[PDB]
């Protein structure tokens, strides 16, 4: 909605 | 869309609006959205749209079943997904509300079937995630499109 969230994988990036 | 790694870091799990899944095996990435698109308003499988969870991350696509009313669960890891696409030619979701949304569409093959892929088509939904950026970048780090 507003917030942006960011809790589920291990911070990837390809 | 570099500098997008912000949002595979985290893993954002937002909420979108479920439409419907379209079979789009044989199509291409762009065209995989329109058949699911076009066929979701021509035949309308689905007739009332609902919210449901949905998590981005650089490993994968997850959809989530918030309240498991429809038909929800998870989607498809990297392995899976194939392309990603906020529409087809720009086309918007009219709500019986009356308001409209983009509707974008997801490509990835399904466990047991590898030759194939599908198409689940989701409305836009949660304005910290625009649509039109959260596919653009998912196809850029997930298949590694980037520039």
């Amino acid at each position: 909605e507003d917030h942006k969230p960011g809790t589920f994988p291990k911070a990837l990036t390809n | 869309m570099s500098t997008a790694a912000d949002l595979l870091r985290q893993g954002a799990a937002c909420s979108v609006l479920y439409l419907t899944s379209v079979e789009t095996e044989s199509l291409t990435g762009p065209q995989a959205v329109a058949r699911a698109s076009s066929a979701a308003l021509s035949c309308s499988p689905r007739p009332t749209p609902a919210v449901v969870h949905f998590k981005v991350s650089a490993q994968g696509i997850t959809l989530t079943d918030n309240q498991r009313k429809l038909f929800f669960r998870r989607h498809y890891p990297v392995n899976s997904i194939t392309f990603s696409s906020t529409d087809p030619q720009d086309r918007r979701w009219t709500n019986p509300d009356g308001t409209t949304s983009k509707i974008f569409g997801f490509v990835a093959k399904k466990p047991g079937s590898p030759w194939e892929n599908v198409c689940h088509l989701f409305a836009e939904l949660d304005p910290d995630q625009p649509a039109g950026a959260i596919v653009t970048f998912i196809t850029k780090v997930l298949l590694g499109q980037r520039k």
